[PDB]
């Protein structure tokens, strides 16, 4: 029941991780 | 300034990754989630992702490290819900099926039964067509 809203923030955490790498690569 | 609700929000997200409950997110658990979410991360960029936030160089993300990077960027959440729907609706048909919802929870390693999945849709499906549309999906998240 508390699974689905967590998926929303899980997605954001991946965008942030990928942004942190791209920030470094540039 | 970090509310008790944001922290629990971040804790629930962490526990989705940490499938084994050892308190750490590994490349395996990170890659497993990203694939369930429709992405295909290269094993090297998985390593580079852990590397950005691993402060003590053990090759894992723990909760405070996870908390640290989520707390830095709390600038505003609707497109977040929208994109999330786009992830679940694989055939782009505008409805999340039980199978479209099964194939994500199965890929996540949620270890849920096909009836457990079908009860998740049942709670969310308001108009009774057997599928979850975006507006039903919104109420489920919010
Ligand atoms: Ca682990
Ligand atoms: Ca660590
Ligand atoms: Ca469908
Ligand atoms: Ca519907």
């Amino acid at each position: 029941d508390d699974i689905m809203p967590a998926v929303k923030t899980v997605i954001r955490s991946i965008r942030i991780l990928k942004f942190l790498v791209a920030k470094r690569k540039f | 300034q970090l509310t008790e609700e944001q922290i629990a929000e971040f804790k629930e997200a962490f526990s989705l990754f940490d499938k084994d409950g050892d308190g750490t997110i590994t490349t395996k658990e990170l890659g497993t989630v990203m694939r369930s979410l429709g992405q295909n991360p290269t094993e090297a960029e998985l390593q580079d992702m852990i590397n950005e936030v691993d402060a003590d160089g053990n090759g894992t993300i723990d909760f405070p490290e996870f908390l640290t990077m989520m707390a830095r960027k709390m600038k505003d959440s609707e497109e977040e819900i929208r994109e999330a729907f786009r992830v679940f609706d694989k055939d782009g048909n505008g409805y999340i099926s039980a199978a479209e919802l099964r194939h994500v929870m199965t890929n996540l390693g949620e270890k849920l039964t096909d009836e457990e999945v079908d009860e998740m849709i049942r709670e969310a499906d308001i108009d009774g067509d057997g599928q979850v549309n975006y507006e039903e999906f919104v109420q489920m998240m919010t």
